[PDB]
RNA sequence: UGGGAGAGGUA
């Protein structure tokens, strides 16, 4: 959720897990 | 006995030792004893670590890695080799691992590649026979903590929220290693959750996340009230036993009896009445059920809608509808206000999550928040936190304090919570909250257990093995198959690095105090609450700085620091042990029918709680029972009076409470508790001296702490002294202690004049003479301060309590000028310094006597390699060692192309930086030692010291040899002299050609072959032991990266005492020395003996330490005795007289244990023991079993002296009398390692800080007196405007008025011209670095 | 040279 937290590898993590993943 | 024989202790305690005094380091060694040894099951260190780990599979399950068994290899070098050489003393751990191949492509392909290879998994330091590690030279301690057990502890608070002022009460579950699960309350009387001290979720959350309904959780945590509804008028089945006391809300009802009226509060008798009846079924208004919960889930069967689910408060339309629909019989849950509570009802209606996959995503939301929470991401986050083994674990110890505080009965279990434990634990605290149980007691010795060296350093072998085991595992997965070895994935830097990281910074890990045998030993038997896992120094209250009531015979009350340190810091007692589990445990008689037996029981410190226990103190007769009625004792923490019968254990001594430091002084008992605290801390400090003095006033205790320090040579194997030395001594074993293969020879090698942590001297002098025949257990070398095999930190002081012209006014000390003359407090404090020759990129570093632009004085001093001699006499600013720098080349003149061109000296100009004594220092050169690295030559100097130690060791190696071929030609003159008869014709030729003669052949001629092949072997062995011992001391040093050779100097100071000199008794009696008086100055009685030193009276009776004055006066009668004996020695009068009075003085107490009796000793054992006793007869009082003063009145009346115990003094100088008599006696003084040489500084200008520009801190390196806030205060309280801008500015941090100061004192004009200190420019700059711009504004 | 930690100690 956007919001709570402040680590900004997981802010990363959470925004690279959005696009799909190619075949 | 031997040692004892020579000079045996009055002893004046009146009761038996049914225990004597254990060995004082066995909590060191046993627990690293645990830690490296070999154990089949019963898991502890090593094994326990790599079955915690082993096996591991792959990625996918492929192949996997066995452990087969480890061992541990021989260390490289001895103790003494590593404390030399400068590194660890450690051992290669050697360990046999399996590596299979899963073939995947098989359905179980078991067997493919089997490789069983030896991998080399880093090092381990070893422990010592002492308790100490050696760790890069140096050697160091591991303290022991105590910390809080793992397991469950309901505790609470005390008034936190002021609002009303209640009670909080809440859980906490400690795992040994994993998350914390805290449940509480909240002034709402709701039951919450943290996980690891996180936000607070309702406690229901991690119900429904264990897949519980809100119907289990009813079931789980209520009982039903069952309610059926007939004819449309509600009826109850009421168990009777659910109403105290509270009003009634309708005139009850039964078949034909009226009980209990409306308005009318139901009695206990109203119980009884409810009872004899025998009612099930009872009637009840509609109003009564309104205020109910329903705890059943119901649904309209007819249609099939939820009509009223769990947890709802149901009404008027819904009882209703509930009659209406056909659900005729309701289940309901039964509140209360007294005791049974509406908590988890509350806590359902807050929960705001439903089921088990929203309460998932409740608790991932809360542990790792602002992410995306998913259903398997979730599921294996929660069950990763507390069911699984690999992130979770009690170790047993948890899990039966777990059990214990459940009320359970099984002892072992499961490492891991479960639903059961987790339901069990609020069960638990919802008891607390309704009243029945009570919370537990935060700093009990049954809540703190002790983790010790061993379990530490097997917890960083599993942090390093696990830092391992996932790299090992990742390769596993994806590297290659038939190649792969375990040697090349196992790596060796995790474990090493982590297990080396513990051992030599961590916070337990302490430098040992070596000042004397007691400062070590005190701190092998120490007790920390701070380090990893434990308490903090700064945020510590009072409650865990005080003396708990189990601290009776487990931690002493009376030995820790007085600081910001004094109760985290505790002393382990000297019976005191731990369990299997780690707590403290003490020994206890057990008493039958009121016969004190000589049964002993350690009890532990929860056991001990439930039992009364007689007191030491209580009188015994005839080996049977009390001698009174009303005996005191102590039960459920308190101690009140009990009957002789109702007695169930008795202490096992009267030390049992105190430490090992604490029971060393004498007339404990008589000391206020403040400054016998100060006493036991203030032995540890004292210095040992040039000659050991036993105190003529002892305890017992010293003998003991004197052989298990370590610090003496005892006797491995008893029987005669061969060969005694300055440094060596020789026993030739008994023929019974021998054993039928060797020679029974053993070699002592002597410590002589090695330095301690605390700079001061180590040597051992050897007490045994020649010829003397010693025992198994016997001190054949007395240490660095012990006498004899007594502990001797001090000397006996000729003492006088009067006040001497001011000389002694706050606690001052006036001494003698004989003390200062007979060298009596002189100790040698050895120093060392070192040279380290470096690779600098210019060009390397020499160590040559080539030194430039010096005079030829210093260089007398050192020999023609660039050494000092050893011998010489340094003193301040002068060489000890010459190194010279390369300075660089940076200009090409034709002066210095000349140079280079008639000399060679390439470097010509080079700065001379050679090794420099500091100023202030002195003494002689006693030991240089010189390492290298490989490849460089080394010198002369290094060949010579080389070939000195070349020698030496061939020597030894030498007499090893003779007296292994001695035992060896021995067991062969054995076997032949069992063979046949040969005696004249074998010891008529020499020993060493016994190898020719020979007989007909025979088992014994094939034995003597045999033997003479196995000689020949021992020469080979031998031979092979000279080429390694050769090659060992030839090779070059393992030296640090960037160095070429290390030249180490020890120096050595003798330092007698000087005005300054702090000085101490052993009550806590500190002071400094004022002034050395002479002998002529000194009072005096009328013989004309001196005191040694005058002490003040008037520190006694506000401090009120009394052992101070009956040490004073007993040390009197016991100097009085010894001069009886020396008059007797003297006068040559007789055996018969010293017998007769050396045996009225031994059997002198009222009734005493000691039973020494002459009669048997022969008449050389007298004279020795006159001899030894012509300096005053030592006497032993045990602490709380002292000597009254009826005792120390007979001595005193024995030794011809006052029974008061005061003569008359006179004055030293005038030579008249004073007017009162003064009481005179010896106390034992102690010089404790605060020293004026030490303390003394004085600065005028030196370095400077480099970012303040303010002079440095420390006596090390030149620093100037801090002048901080408070005297800046003091100062401008004063008015001194003029003072304090000078020591702002020209004596600080401002450049040009502290230069400009310089030259206009030098120039005679004392005026400053100051400016802006360089601090404040420092701060200007880093406020405009924040990106603020501040500026001074000119006007 | 000279900075930072950690440990212990003195008043």
């Amino acid at each position: 959720e956007i919001g709570r937290t402040t680590d900004p590898v997981r802010m990363y993590m959470r925004e690279m897990g959005t696009v799909e993943l190619l075949t | 006995s031997y040692t004892e024989k020579k000079r045996i202790r009055k002893d004046f305690g009146k009761r038996p030792q049914v225990l004597d005094v254990p060995y004082l380091l066995s909590i060191q060694l046993d627990s690293f004893q645990k830690f490296i040894e070999q154990d089949p099951e019963g898991q502890y260190g090593l094994e326990a670590a790599f079955r915690s780990v082993f096996p591991i599979q792959s990625y996918s399950g492929n192949s996997e890695l066995q452990y087969v068994s480890y061992r541990l290899g021989e260390p490289v070098f001895d103790v003494q080799e590593c404390q030399i050489r400068g590194v660890t003393y450690s051992a290669p751990l050697r360990v046999k691992l399996r590596l299979v191949i899963y073939e995947r492509e098989a359905p179980e392909g078991t067997v493919k590649d089997i490789k069983e290879q030896e991998v080399y998994m880093g090092e381990i330091p070893l422990m010592t026979d002492n308790g100490t590690f050696v760790i890069n030279g140096t050697e160091r301690v591991i303290v022991s903590q105590l910390h809080r057990s793992p397991g469950v502890f309901f505790d609470s608070d005390k008034g936190k929220t002021h609002s009303s002022g209640k009670v909080l009460y809440n859980a906490r579950i400690i795992p040994y290693r994993g998350s914390w699960l805290d449940f509480e309350f909240d002034p709402k009387d709701n039951l919450f959750v943290r996980i690891d001290r996180r936000r607070k979720l309702p406690a229901t959350i991690i119900l429904r996340a264990l897949n519980y309904t809100t119907e289990q959780i009813l079931d789980l945590f209520f009982e039903k009230v069952i309610f059926e509804i007939r004819d449309n008028k509600l009826q109850m089945e009421l168990v009777p036993e659910r109403l105290r006391g509270e009003t009634a809300s309708f005139d009850i009802e039964a078949n034909g009896k009226v009980y209990v009226e409306k308005g009318r509060r139901i009695t206990a008798r109203h119980i009884r009445q409810l009872e004899k009846d025998d009612v099930k079924l009872i009637e009840v208004p509609v109003e009564y059920i309104a205020g109910k919960v329903v705890a059943k889930d119901y649904i309209d069967e007819s249609t099939g809608e939820l009509i009223c689910a769990a947890n709802m408060e149901l009404s008027l339309d819904l009882l209703a509808k509930l009659s209406q629909s056909g659900h005729k019989r309701i289940e309901t849950l039964f509140t209360n206000d007294l005791d049974h509570g509406p908590y988890i009802s509350e806590t359902l209606r807050v929960d705001p999550t439903n089921d088990r996959l929203s309460a998932l995503v409740e608790i991932y939301r809360m542990m790792r928040p602002g992410e995306p929470p998913t259903r398997e991401a979730a599921e294996s986050l929660f069950e990763n936190l507390f069911f699984s083994e690999d992130r979770y674990d009690l170790s047993a110890v948890g899990r039966m304090k777990f059990n214990r505080s459940l009320l359970r009965e099984e002892i072992e279990g499961s490492g891991i919570l479960s639903k059961d434990d987790i339901i069990d634990v609020m069960k638990k605290l919802i008891d607390i909250r309704n009243g029945k149980g009570e919370v537990d007691d935060i700093d009990h010795l049954g809540n703190r257990r002790i983790r010790s060296v061993g379990e530490m350093a097997e917890n960083q072998f599993r942090v390093g093995l696990v830092r391992v085991e996932r790299a090992v595992k990742e390769r596993l997965s994806l590297g290659d198959l038939d190649t792969l070895m375990p040697q090349d994935m196992i790596n060796a830097k995790p474990i090493s690095a982590a297990v080396k990281e513990f051992f030599g910074s961590s916070q337990l890990s302490q430098f040992m105090d070596q000042n004397n045998p007691l400062s070590e030993i005190t701190h092998k038997r120490r007790i920390s609450a701070l380090g990893p896992g434990g308490l903090t120094r700064e945020r510590a209250g009072f409650e865990v700085r005080d003396v708990h009531p189990t601290h009776y015979g487990r931690v002493c009350p009376i030995e820790t620091p007085e600081g910001p340190n004094i109760g985290l810091i505790n002393s382990l007692s000297v019976y005191a042990q731990t369990n299997e589990y780690g707590f403290l445990e003490t020994p206890y008689r057990k008493v039958t029918d009121g016969v004190v037996t000589d049964e002993i029981h350690y009890l532990s410190a929860i056991e001990e709680g439930n039992y009364v226990i007689a007191q030491a103190n209580s009188n015994l007769d005839e080996e049977g029972h009390f001698v009174e009625d009303l005996v005191t004792c102590r039960s459920k923490g308190e101690s009140s009076l009990f009957s002789r019968d109702q007695v169930d254990y008795m202490d096992v001594s009267t030390q049992q409470v105190v430490s090992v430091g604490a029971s060393l002084i004498p007339f404990l008992e008589h000391d206020d508790a403040n400054r016998a605290l100060m006493g036991a801390n203030m032995q540890r400090q004292a210095v040992p001296t040039l000659r050991a003095d036993k105190p003529l006033v002892g305890t017992g205790m010293e003998r003991a702490v004197a052989v298990d320090s370590g610090v003496t040579a005892v006797a491995k194997r008893g029987g005669v002294v061969q060969y005694v030395d300055a440094s060596r001594i020789v026993i030739k074993v008994n023929e019974d202690e021998m054993y039928p293969g060797e020679a029974g020879i053993d070699i002592y090698n002597l410590t002589k004049y090695t330095r301690s942590n605390q700079n001061t001297c180590i040597n051992q002098m050897p007490c045994v003479s020649l010829g003397e025949p010693v025992e198994r257990g016997d001190v054949l070398a007395d240490g660095p301060s012990t006498d004899l095999g007594e502990l001797a930190l001090g000397q006996n002081m000729r003492v006088a309590f009067m006040p001497w012209n001011g000389y002694n006014f706050e606690d001052s000390i006036l001494v003698s000028e004989r003390v200062v003359q007979e060298d009596r407090f002189t100790t040698i404090h050895i120093q060392e310094l070192a040279c380290v020759s470096r690779d600098t990129k210019l060009g390397p570093e020499e160590i040559t006597a080539d030194i430039p632009n010096v005079g030829e004085a210093a260089l007398s001093k050192l020999d023609e390699s660039g050494i000092v001699y050893i011998g010489a006499e340094v003193t301040g600013g002068d060489i000890l060692v010459g190194k010279v720098t390369p300075k660089g080349e940076t200009q090409l003149t034709p002066e210095e192309k000349l140079l280079r061109a008639i000399f060679g000296e390439k470097a010509s100009d080079v700065k001379d930086s050679s090794l420099r004594v500091p100023n202030g220092v002195s003494g002689t050169v006693i030991d240089v030692q010189v390492f290298t690295r490989d490849g460089v030559e080394k010198d002369k100097r290094a060949l010579e010291i080389e070939e000195m130690q070349l020698k030496q060791a061939k020597k030894d190696l030498s007499e090893e040899l003779q007296i292994l071929e001695a035992g060896l030609f021995s067991r062969i003159r054995a076997v032949l002299v069992a063979g046949g008869v040969e005696a004249e014709k074998l010891d008529k030729l020499p020993r060493d050609r016994w190898l020719e003669l020979g007989l007909t052949d025979e088992e014994k001629q094939n034995q003597l072959e045999q033997l003479a092949e196995q000689y020949d072997e021992l020469k080979h062995e031998f031979e092979k032991k000279l080429e390694a011992k050769r090659r060992k001391i030839t090779q070059g040093d393992d030296l640090a990266p960037g160095v070429l050779k290390i030249v180490k100097v020890y120096l050595a100071v003798k330092r007698r005492i000087q005005p300054g000199d702090k000085m101490a008794g052993r009550h806590g009696n500190k002071g400094v020395i004022s002034k050395i008086n002479p002998i002529e100055d000194m009072p005096y009685d009328e013989n004309g003996t001196p005191v040694d030193i005058v002490l003040n009276p008037l520190g006694v009776p506000s401090r009120m330490n009394i052992g101070q004055i009956l040490e004073t006066h007993l040390g009197m009668a016991a100097k009085g005795i010894g001069d009886k004996i020396n008059a007797m020695l003297k006068q040559q009068q007789e055996v018969a007289k010293l017998r007769e009075f050396i045996q009225r003085a031994y059997d002198l107490g009222a009734d005493v244990r000691q039973k020494v009796d002459l009669s048997t000793f022969s008449d050389e054992e007298v004279m020795r023991l006159a001899e030894n006793l012509r300096k005053g007869m030592p006497i032993a009082t045990p602490v709380f079993d002292g000597a009254k003063e009826a005792e120390i009145k007979e001595l005193l009346k024995l030794g011809d002296l006052p029974t008061s115990g005061q003569i008359r003094l006179y004055d030293g100088r005038t030579g008249e009398q004073f007017e009162r008599p003064v009481t005179v006696g010896y106390m034992y003084m102690l010089k404790l390692n605060h020293l004026v040489d030490d303390k003394m500084h004085a600065r005028s200008t030196g370095s400077y800080s480099l970012v303040t520009q303010q002079p440095l801190g420390g006596k090390a390196q030149f620093g100037g007196q801090r002048f901080g806030e408070m005297e800046v205060w003091a100062l401008e309280a004063y008015g001194a405007a003029y003072t304090l801008q000078e020591m702002l500015t020209v004596k600080s941090d401002d450049v040009n008025g502290r230069t400009k100061m310089y030259k206009n004192i030098v120039d005679g004009n004392h005026q400053m011209e100051p400016g802006m200190p360089e601090s404040f420019n420092v701060l200007l700059k880093e406020i405009r670095s924040l990106g603020i711009n501040i500026e001074l504004e000119d006007e």
